[PDB]
């Protein structure tokens, strides 16, 4: 199997803070 | 939090979990979730003492025994990776998670039982890095590691070109890659975190039921990648064995990646609160064990006496003969005289001194065992580094050749082999053993009664020249044929193990090379004093030198020697 | 910071090819000043990499660089146009180049292709590449002048060789400081190095990536036997298709078709060579086609004796459909190679012919616009994407093995689920596809391209398609169709289609089951309660209820009138009736299925909080007629509710009446043909069936949950 991928994961937001 | 998942892990806790209390993070701001089941020794005895010592300080302690039942039923051994016990890794796993999620925790670090956590500045410099899913780099005694760099078709290993770069540290920085196990640290206020499952499979999950191939697929499903980076150096860990081993050869694997942290670091101290069986140390089956070691070198005394007593034997030690200092009013007493004829084989000078006094050192502890009479002794170095299962490895080979029944004299254990060539003859049946030939570096060797009166009656005392070029010429193996005639018998019949057992710590132009001999003076004069060759060393490595069709594979193999999984 | 506008990438290429444009279209991307080389002349080496050739380009070369042998203050680039695409930046090629130093760099590669004894003469290198390769160099105007003014030779002459030669000379490579590009900073090959290149997507553009050596290519050269890697390259580097902007070059050169003239003339080719389910659909479907019947003529092709009938039944709407219609029956002893073969003949000799549809019988086309979209894309040959229901078959591979057989790709599960929308390029493609005309008359005019091998001819043919240099695209934007599982099938029935249950489930739906089920099933009426707590819904249409009618008569053995009984274990039924149970017609398995599948769910919601298996064992037809047997007295039924299910009309062909509730003074008159009653059948309803006195009727009734 040809072309091994390294994919856009761009960081992903932060959560809301707890309350 | 910080999630471990102990099963038959007496040996190992200990060390392990003195490791992990000095991590440099505060202990107000921890949590814990000791977790064990399953097991045959006491480690849940253990674990609870250790427990009830530091539940104190810690935020909140978490504890879920299950001592019965103590195997599963379908099941060989304590190795075999049967499909439930896949599934109760598993259950385990997503239940620390689902704990560490209704708890309000940030970050989660899955430490399991073997792997010892050595940088205190691990998990400090692991939050710094502001990622998901990050492993850090932990070295072994091979090419294993935990992280892949590849899947083929359905999960399996594949050795991607840019694997040792990484490994070897030819490169620096965080690396995205398909797989990351043991270790490693999830951000649990990152937002598509919400989404990592480590028990259930996802609906599209269509390969093998291994379990760290359905959290690889369940990262990639929900748009995560798993790094790894080894900016420094953090700990070790042990290679996995096969599927039909038992407890005791995973001691021996723990015991040696002990051995092998000592080699450049200070020794991986114990916990406070729990503490070690101390153990009983044999003597091989032996009747001696020498060391030769200089009063003045005490840094190399202290490792070696450290790894003799983890490796549970003694020793019988010898002190030296310094020569630096000998002069030649007692060098002439005893009638030393230097051998006709001679010079340096790589460069031409004469002769130095340490070699001086290793050969008396040498010649000492034969002429002791020629008088008490031994059957049998092992004699050994100052800078040493066993290979794994040394001492079972050992017996069972010195069993082996004692029983078969033959004339040997000097079974060599370490040496260097410059003769590249087609293979060496193998003895029939035997096994692990081959026939001498060239070779320097008298690291360690068994010297037997018939043998060594042998080489005394040779009478070395006229003739003086290094022990490692002294052997090979006594067993008709040197090249030159002059200092052969120079001698009369050659009756000595010198073994090896093609499997060789010790390697000497520290190669020459490498980082903490000190040589008491060879960067000495003239055994003669007192102003030539030869220094330590840099470009001229000729003494590198035998190993890179062997990548050739050295073959050597019609020796039949002990039943040991063969490890590891999914990695190489 | 030398100036990009002193920059001139020169290629040569004789013809304009599928190849040559996308080197076009990548090179306009990044901004570069390209200079084509020979555009029309004809290909004076030979073959273009089987044995030697390409001694022409250094001729054309030296005959250009008369021009520039003075200017020193421009770069020259020399590449291959028709297997190359760039993924830089012409700033960043610059910087590279500056930072290399030297005034000629080559590319670097492991083989040596023309001459092996030269291989112990080239300095040594420990780890990056160590031959060289003239598929790509770039240096200063002088310096290349010098290089090729000292060509001398035939025109037939190989090209490597004499670059090998002039570089191996130690003081001429000092003299003219040449070098090579040994880490591949530059200059990426994909021979021998097929394993050491990943994709690494971005934002908005893909580049490659070099994970042996960390280096970033600039140009791409696929050379040697590596054209179908570069082509799968080629479908994402550099803007091709980009996480957040769909295709790239995937929704234009669109004809529109306007002009009010006619739309282009077609060839549509319909092939039968198996006994395939559903084929009346089929041929029925085939005149809803949204195209004008004045220009599609027809060719079909049937292979089978079986399906002799329904192409003869069919013949006359065909006949008046079209314009023109020829037939080729299964008596002429015709192999598939030879009829695709002819098919291909008549329409590339007829100048008329501008498109051809071929289109297997194992492909339902669900989209009737499929062909005015596939028209509309204009490129030469162009497929949609059919997939099988439920599993990751299709009609395309994704990559080729060594044995020229099917080998699993990367992204073959993405673009089968529709997660990536676009035109691919794929080297084999089968069962639907558009060929423009002008191909088949101007580029393949060879006319044996399916059969003449052993091989089958779809490999064949796309083997001959490839060999020319001509892409096959496949286009999965919209929803085409799904294909039809035809490995097993028994012929050996009056009407095997109902037996397809379990091989294809959604045609098979379609076709049987009353096409109001749905609305019913979902709640907006239909449904009926005539009387308290038994229910009216369509299930079956007339196809279904008439071709099991006839299935069953044909049968004959009408059991059943004795008061004792052989099929029960028990051996006494309480009331007799003429029957036949499913088991004797081996229709068992496919009335549980139904059953599971379709009732299941309604009387489900149609009686909340009952949970249901639709596990049944007594399921019958009766026989309703005033000769042999009257209706039934007054009974109860043995299972927790009834199916009693119509399968002909009321006074049309008998005429009697339904079921009367002794307990509610209820009496069911007119039962509809598919419709189905569902009432409890143990307490609470103590029912008998009315008499019929003309004609026969007959009933289908299942009592599920024993
Ligand atoms: O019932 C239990 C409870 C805990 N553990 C723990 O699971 C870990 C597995 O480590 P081993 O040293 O037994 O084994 P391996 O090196 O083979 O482990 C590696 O491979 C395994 C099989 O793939 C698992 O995936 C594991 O996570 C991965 O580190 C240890 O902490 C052990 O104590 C069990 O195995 N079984
Ligand atoms: C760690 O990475 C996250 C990315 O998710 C950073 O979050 C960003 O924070 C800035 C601060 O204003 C915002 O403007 C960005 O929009 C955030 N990113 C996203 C994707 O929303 C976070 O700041 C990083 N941590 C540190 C310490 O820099
Ligand atoms: O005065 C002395 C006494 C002993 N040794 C011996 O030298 C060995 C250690 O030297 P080292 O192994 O560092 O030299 P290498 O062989 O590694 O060059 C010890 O076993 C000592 O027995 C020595 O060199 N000088
Ligand atoms: O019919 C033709 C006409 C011209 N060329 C030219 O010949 C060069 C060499 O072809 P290829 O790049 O396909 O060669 P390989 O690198 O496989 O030797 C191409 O760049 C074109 O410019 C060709 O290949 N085929
Ligand atoms: C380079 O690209 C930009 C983006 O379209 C364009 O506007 C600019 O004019 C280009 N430069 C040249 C030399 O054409
Ligand atoms: C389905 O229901 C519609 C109601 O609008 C009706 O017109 C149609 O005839 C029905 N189909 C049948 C009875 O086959
Ligand atoms: O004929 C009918 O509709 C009633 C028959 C019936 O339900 C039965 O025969 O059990
Ligand atoms: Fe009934
Ligand atoms: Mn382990
Ligand atoms: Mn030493
Ligand atoms: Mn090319």
């Amino acid at each position: 199997a040809y072309f091994p991928e390294e994919r856009w994961s761009p960081e992903s937001p932060l959560q809301a803070p707890r309350v | 939090l910080i999630a471990l998942l102990a099963r038959n892990a007496a040996h190992a806790l200990p060390t392990t979990l003195g490791a992990l209390e000095r991590l440099r993070h505060p202990r107000e701001r921890t949590a814990l979730w000791v977790a064990t089941d399953h097991n045959m020794d006491n480690t849940s005895t253990v674990l609870r003492e250790w427990l009830v010592a530091v539940k104190s300080l810690y935020h909140s302690v978490e504890w879920r025994p299950a001592e019965e039942p103590r195997s599963y039923p379908d099941e060989e051994g304590p190795k075999h990776w049967s499909d439930s016990r896949y599934e109760h890794v598993m259950k385990l796993r997503q239940a620390a998670l689902k704990s560490a999620r209704d708890m309000w925790a940030d970050y989660i670090l899955f430490v399991d039982a073997d792997n010892l956590i050595l940088n205190p500045d691990t998990l400090s410099l692991l939050i710094a890095e502001n990622k998901t899913v990050v492993a850090p780099m932990l070295d072994s005694r091979a090419a294993y590691s935990n992280f892949w760099c590849g899947m083929t078709s359905q999960g399996y290993y594949k050795r991607t070109p840019a694997y040792i770069p990484i490994r070897k540290r030819d490169r620096r920085g965080c690396f995205a890659v398909p797989m990351v196990h043991s270790t490693f640290l999830i951000d649990l206020r990152k937002a598509a975190s919400r989404n990592l499952a480590f028990y259930p499979p996802h609906p599209d999950y269509t390969w093998s039921f291994d379990d760290i191939i359905v959290f690889a697929f369940s990262c990639k499903q929900a748009e995560v990648q798993m790094y790894v980076c080894n900016k420094e150096e953090y700990g070790f860990l042990p290679v996995p064995l096969r599927a039909h081993s038992t407890l005791q050869d995973e001691a021996e694997s723990f015991m040696h990646v002990q051995l092998e942290v000592m080699v450049k670091h200070p020794p991986a101290e114990p916990s406070r609160f729990i503490s070690a069986p101390t153990k009983t140390p044999d003597k091989m089956g032996f009747d001696e064990v020498f060391m030769i070691n200089l009063r003045r070198r005490q840094d190399r005394r202290e490792r070696m006496l450290r790894a003799l007593q983890a490796q549970e034997i003694e020793c019988r030690l010898v002190e030296a003969v310094d020569g630096k200092a000998m002069n030649t009013s007692q060098v002439e007493a005893l009638g030393i005289q230097m051998l006709p004829g001679y010079r340096d084989p790589y460069h031409g000078r004469p002769l130095t001194k340490g070699e001086l006094g290793c050969f008396l050192s040498h010649y000492n502890i034969w002429k002791e065992v020629v008088d008490r009479g031994l059957q049998k002794s092992l004699v050994f170095e100052d800078d040493l580094r066993f290979e794994i299962f040394f001492k079972r490895r050992l017996m069972n080979l010195m069993r082996d050749v004692e029983r078969e029944g033959l004339d040997w004299d000097l079974i060599y254990v370490g040496r260097k082999r410059m003769q590249v060539e087609h293979p060496e003859k193998a003895v029939p049946r035997v096994r692990n053993l081959v026939e001498a030939d060239y070779s320097y570096w008298t690291l360690a060797y068994v010297i037997s009664l018939q043998g060594a009166r042998k080489l005394l009656a040779a009478e070395p005392l006229s003739k003086m020249l290094p022990v490692d070029e002294f052997l090979p010429v006594m067993f008709d193996k040197h090249p030159v044929s002059e200092y052969k005639a120079h001698f009369s018998l050659r009756n000595l019949h010198a073994f090896s193990v093609e499997p060789l057992l010790i390697y000497p710590t520290h190669y020459t132009g490498d980082d903490g090379y000190v040589s008491d001999t060879e960067t000495s003076v003239v055994w003669n004069n007192e102003h030539v004093k030869t220094d330590w060759d840099r470009a001229k060393s000729q003494k590198m490595r035998e190993q890179q030198a062997l990548s050739r069709e050295a073959k050597n594979s019609d020796v039949l193999q002990s039943p040991l020697d063969s490890a590891a999984r999914d990695e190489l | 910071p030398v100036n990009p506008e002193k920059l001139l990438v020169i290629t040569v290429a004789t013809a304009e090819t599928e190849g040559y444009l996308r080197f076009l279209r990548s090179a306009e991307f990044f901004n570069y000043t390209v200079r084509t080389l020979g555009l029309g002349e004809e290909w004076r080496g030979g073959d273009v990499a089987r044995t030697v050739g390409g001694g022409q380009k250094v001729r054309w070369l030296k005959k250009e660089m008369e021009k520039y042998a003075d200017r020193e203050d421009m770069i020259i680039m020399f590449v291959d146009s028709y297997d190359v695409i760039l993924a830089g930046s012409p700033t960043e090629l610059l910087k590279k180049f500056v930072q290399s130093g030297s005034r000629l760099l080559f590319s670097a590669e492991s083989f040596c292709w023309p001459e092996w004894g030269l291989a112990e003469q080239y300095p040594e290198v420990g780890t990056g590449k160590r031959f060289l390769n003239s598929g790509g160099f770039i240096g200063f105007a002088t310096t290349i002048h010098q290089i090729v003014r000292q060509w001398k030779y035939k025109d037939d002459d190989d090209d490597q060789l004499f670059y090998t030669r002039l570089y191996l000379d130690p003081g001429l490579r000092e003299k003219l400081s040449l070098n090579l590009d040994h880490k591949s900073r530059i200059f990426q090959n994909l021979n021998g190095a097929l394993d050491e290149v990943v994709l690494k997507f971005d934002r908005n553009r893909v580049r490659i990536r070099n994970v042996a050596y960390d280096t970033l290519p600039i140009v791409v050269h696929g050379n040697g036997p590596t054209k179908l890697q570069l082509n799968y390259l080629g479908n994402y580097v550099p803007n091709g298709w980009t996480p957040e902007g769909g295709c790239g070059f995937c929704n234009q050169d669109r004809r529109t078709l306007p002009g009010g003239q006619p739309p282009p003339r077609v060839f549509l080719a319909v092939f039968v060579e198996q006994p395939t389910p559903f084929l009346p659909r089929f041929l029925q479907r085939l005149l809803l086609l949204d195209y004008p019947p004045d220009r599609v003529t027809l060719f079909l092709h049937n292979n089978e004796v079986f399906h002799e009938p329904h192409i003869a039944d069919s013949w006359p709407q065909l006949q008046d459909h079209f314009s023109a219609v020829k037939l080729v029956g299964p008596e002429e002893a015709l192999s598939p190679g030879e009829a695709r073969d002819m098919a291909m003949d008549l329409c590339r000799q007829d100048p008329e012919c501008e498109f051809y549809f071929s289109l297997d019988a194992d492909a339902v086309l669900t989209n009737l616009q499929t062909l005015r979209i596939l028209i509309e894309e204009n490129r030469k040959v162009i497929a949609p994407m059919l997939s099988r229901h439920g599993k990751l078959w299709s009609n395309f591979w994704g990559a080729l093995s060594p044995d020229e057989y099917y080998a699993r790709s990367e992204d073959y599960v993405e673009l089968v689920q529709r997660k990536r929308v676009g035109v691919w390029n794929v080297p084999y493609i089968s069962q639907a596809y558009v060929i423009r005309g002008d191909t088949l008359r101007m580029e393949l005019p060879q006319r044996d391209v399916f059969s003449g091998s052993d091989t089958d001819p779809d490999m064949a043919f796309c083997k001959s398609f490839r060999d020319k240099g001509i892409f096959l695209h496949l286009s999965n934007q919209h929803e085409f169709g799904r294909l039809l599982a035809t490995s097993r099938y028994d012929t050996e029935h009056l009407h095997p289609d109902l037996w397809q249950i379990f091989d294809n489930p959604v045609d098979w739906k379609e076709q049987y089951i009353h096409e109001n089920y749905s609305r019913a099933l979902e709640g907006e009426g239909i449904v009926e309660q005539p009387c308290p707590d038994v229910y009216w819904f369509p299930l079956l249409s007339e196809q279904m209820c008439d071709e099991l009618v006839a299935e069953m008569e044909h049968y004959g053995q009408w059991s059943g009138g004795r008061h004792e009984d052989s099929r029960l274990a028990g051996g006494y039924e309480n009331v007799p009736t003429v029957d036949i149970h499913m088991k004797q017609v081996g229709y068992e398995d496919q009335w549980l299925q139904l059953l599971r599948t379709y009732v299941g769910p309604m009387t489900e919601s149609l009686f909340p909080g009952y949970h249901t298996k639709a596990r049944a064992v007594m399921n019958f037809v009766v026989r309703y007629r005033p000769d042999e047997q009257p209706s039934l007295r007054p009974h109860h039924d043995s299972s927790t509710f009834t199916l009693n299910v119509a399968l002909n009309h009321k006074g049309l062909d008998y005429e009697g009446g339904g079921c009367r509730f002794l307990r509610y003074d209820c009496v069911i008159s007119s039962p509809r043909k598919g419709w189905a009653l569902l009432h409890p059948g143990r307490l609470t309803h103590y029912h008998e069936g009315l008499p019929t006195t003309w004609g026969t009727r007959y009933i289908m009734v299942s009592f599920v949950d024993p």
